[PDB]
């Protein structure tokens, strides 16, 4: 016979806007990071950082020329942040004939490779094969004026090819 | 053959996940239904609108402070992040024996005179002890239900 | 009242008539 | 307690042309120095807009009852905020879901309930001999109202409220639009100097508010401000006048525009598709210049 | 003008290219997470082939 306090809850949708909703989470901002970010209203993956645009106070979103999101405005700070495409790019390997030598170089296309001796040049960078201040002729083409080839106890270099 | 040959596409795996969503300040006035000082009667049961305002049902799934926390329609633990158009909630004083009789189907004085609930209702019902609070010495005489 | 199911999907088709 | 208005001399409305006027933001999307072309409710370039006036001299007051299509562009011309408000709905005699926005004298009313509005609804205005000022002294919009679904008041703020005898000096637009029970408003102020006729130039309508409402917005109505004083003895009917004021109405089309963005992400200038030849040129070219 | 038209060209078949990736081509939509995200795989499977 004790009295018990009740409560009775009803939910309905009505082909109506969602006018009642539920919060999931919120997680701290994470900068110069290839994650897969959660806003709004998109989802995706992409490299977060500090940006100089200029967005207007009721905008929220950045589209560029092809219509790809560039920048998303913080739901929790009037703070924007431009989106770059977390690195990619192609896997080359350079190598003279197998019956010459098993020794392979490998040309990462396209990317700074802080992120991945060492070659950095304009078609990517050069992993395995060493750079030389001679020119020759172009043996291996790799692109931006520059060859390789399987000479000097021996090994793979890297040089700018010579015209004659 | 001596050459340069393409042979994967590389590309830099995302670290981590985040979750970023906008500042919860519209919550929905619970606080104020599920803790009134005095609640209407069985036969004249208020209904109370609850709309645009950000809702958190785990709070209250976690609460513990309910002795019966039934759900219909819907798993407690899966309407967390799910959204609903509008939010009804009925609250009056159902004595100790007739709480098992405030669900769909249910056949009784207060069931089928009182109260009825849908045959496909759909929710949760919230129930907790209250002697302490709506029972006083010499008998407390201020709810009324139809018979 | 009883209420045609195209407008309600997820609730009950009763609805407050009191 | 509703009131009718007598007294009234009933006119046919002017016709003014939008001179490039009506442009608002489609989405909140940021986009600089790029051309987009938008298949949205717009106002269509130089097209006849519908022109209300209210003045004394004649006993000019329009408030009529309009059409809701699709939308509506609304501007006012106005030095002294003449206009406060506008009601919509379907029936407005509280059998169908009715929709009110009021900016009386202190604060803005944004709600929805099956008001049973009056007749002739406006809002009282009387010199009181208390205090030598202009403020709201009556509130009749509607009669009853049995329920509400939604009701917003801002923060408290002030207003002028005093009739000034120059000329408009102001100008404020408004774009009301309603798509799956989404209610939106646009809005901008542009300063004028001008006595009549809508003013040239390009001008870019910020989104204000999104109102979730979900009616049946069959048409709507406007409001004004009336001047009530002992200098114009009377009863509730005939002891009024409107003041010098003005405010212009414009339907929105399903057209296809071509926005242009300047580097800061402001839409500066826009192509009407459908206007004339070099517009489709400009348009199947997606630039301003041919 | 010669070589400005090839550039051009060029330029325009790779911006209709990436273009192409907003169109539904009759799937409900044309995010492919979205997509994923909405509904089951088993039925799914037909939106995304
Ligand atoms: C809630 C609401 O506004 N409902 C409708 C609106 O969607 C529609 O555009 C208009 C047309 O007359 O009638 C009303
Ligand atoms: C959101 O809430 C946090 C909590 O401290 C606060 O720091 C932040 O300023 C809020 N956002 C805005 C836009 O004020
Ligand atoms: C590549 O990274 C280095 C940092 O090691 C930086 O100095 C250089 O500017 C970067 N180059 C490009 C093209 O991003
Ligand atoms: C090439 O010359 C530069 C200076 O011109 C020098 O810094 C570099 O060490 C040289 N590399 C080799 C492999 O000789
Ligand atoms: C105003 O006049 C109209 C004309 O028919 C009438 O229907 C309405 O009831 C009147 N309202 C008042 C308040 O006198
Ligand atoms: C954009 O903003 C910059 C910031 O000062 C300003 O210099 C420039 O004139 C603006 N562009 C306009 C107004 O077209």
């Amino acid at each position: 016979y004790q009295p018990y306090r009740v409560v009775v809850l009803s939910f309905e949708l009505l082909h109506a806007p969602a006018t009642v909703c539920g919060p999931k989470k919120s997680t701290n901002l994470v900068k110069n990071k290839c994650v897969n970010f959660n806003f709004n209203g998109l989802t995706g993956t992409g490299v977060l950082t500090e940006s100089n645009k200029k967005f207007l106070p009721f905008q929220q979103f950045g589209r560029d020329i092809a219509d790809t999101t560039d920048a998303v405005r913080d739901p929790q700070t009037l703070e924007i942040l431009d989106i770059t495409p977390c690195s990619f790019g192609g896997v080359s390997v350079i190598t003279p004939g197998t019956n010459t030598s098993n020794q392979v170089a490998v040309l990462y296309q396209d990317v700074n490779c802080t992120e991945v001796n060492v070659f950095q040049t304009r078609a990517g960078c050069l992993i395995g094969a060493e750079h030389v201040n001679n020119s020759y002729e172009c043996d291996i083409p790799i692109g931006a004026g520059i060859c390789a080839s399987y000479q000097t106890s021996q090994s793979i270099i890297a040089y700018t090819m010579s015209l004659g | 053959e001596k050459g340069i040959y393409q042979t994967s596409n590389f590309r830099v795996q995302p670290t981590e996940s985040i979750v970023r969503f906008p500042n919860i300040t519209n919550l929905c006035p619970f606080g104020e239904v599920f803790n009134a000082t005095r609640f209407a009667s069985v036969y004249a049961w208020n209904r109370k609108r609850i709309s645009n305002c950000v809702a958190d049902y785990s709070v209250l799934y976690n609460s513990a402070s309910f002795s019966t926390f039934k759900c219909y329609g819907v798993s407690p633990t899966k309407l967390n992040d799910l959204c609903f158009t509008n939010v009804y909630a009925d609250s009056f004083v159902i004595r100790g024996d007739e709480v098992r009789q405030i669900a769909p189907g249910q056949t009784g004085k207060i069931a089928d005179y009182n109260y009825k609930l849908p045959d496909d209702f759909t929710g949760c019902v919230i129930a907790w002890n209250s002697n302490n609070l709506d029972s006083k010495v010499g008998g407390n005489y201020n709810y009324l239900y139809r018979l | 009242y009883r209420r045609p199911r195209e407008q309600i999907i997820i609730g009950s088709l009763w609805v407050f008539c009191g | 307690q509703c009131v009718n208005l007598t007294t009234r001399t009933q006119l046919p409305p002017a016709y003014t042309n939008s001179f490039t006027r009506g442009v608002y933001y489609p989405d909140k999307v940021f986009r600089s120095s790029v051309l987009h072309s938008t298949q949205d409710l717009f106002l269509p370039f130089f097209s006849n807009v519908t022109w209300f006036h209210a003045i004394h001299v004649t006993k000019r007051f329009d408030n009529p009852v309009l059409p809701f299509n699709d939308g509506v562009y609304f501007a006012s011309t106005e030095k002294s905020n003449i206009i406060r408000g506008w009601i919509f709905g379907t029936t407005l005699d509280s059998k169908t879901q009715s929709l009110l926005i009021v900016n009386n004298a202190t604060n803005v009313v944004i709600k929805v309930c099956e008001f049973q509005f009056c007749n002739d609804p406006f809002l009282g205005v009387y010199y009181h001999k208390n205090n030598k000022s202009w403020m709201e002294s009556e509130f009749r919009v509607y009669s009853s109202a049995n329920n509400c679904t939604f009701e917003y008041v801002s923060q408290p703020f002030l207003m002028d409220l005093e009739g000034k005898q120059g000329n408009f000096k102001n100008l404020r637009e408004f774009v009301f639009k309603n798509i799956d029970g989404y209610f939106k408003i646009y809005s901008k102020h542009t300063p004028i100097n001008l006595v009549r006729d809508l003013p040239q130039g390009f001008s870019a309508l910020e989104p204000l508010v999104d109102l979730p409402i979900g009616i049946n917005i069959t048409r709507f109505q406007t409001l004004l401000a009336l001047h009530r004083s002992y200098l114009t003895p009377g009863d509730s009917s005939s002891g009024w006048t409107a003041g010098a004021a003005a405010y212009y109405v414009g339907y929105l089309q399903p057209r296809t525009f071509l926005l242009k963005y300047n580097e800061n992400g402001t839409i500066t200038d826009a192509v009407d598709c459908a206007l004339d030849p070099l517009s489709e040129t400009k348009c199947t070219l997606k630039s301003f210049t041919v | 003008g010669k070589l400005q038209d090839v550039v051009n060209q060029n330029a325009q078949a790779l911006n209709t290219l990436v273009k192409q990736l907003s169109s539904n081509f009759g799937a409900i939509s044309s995010v492919l997470n979205d997509i994923l995200s909405r509904l089951d795989p088993p039925e799914a499977e037909v939106q995304i082939d």
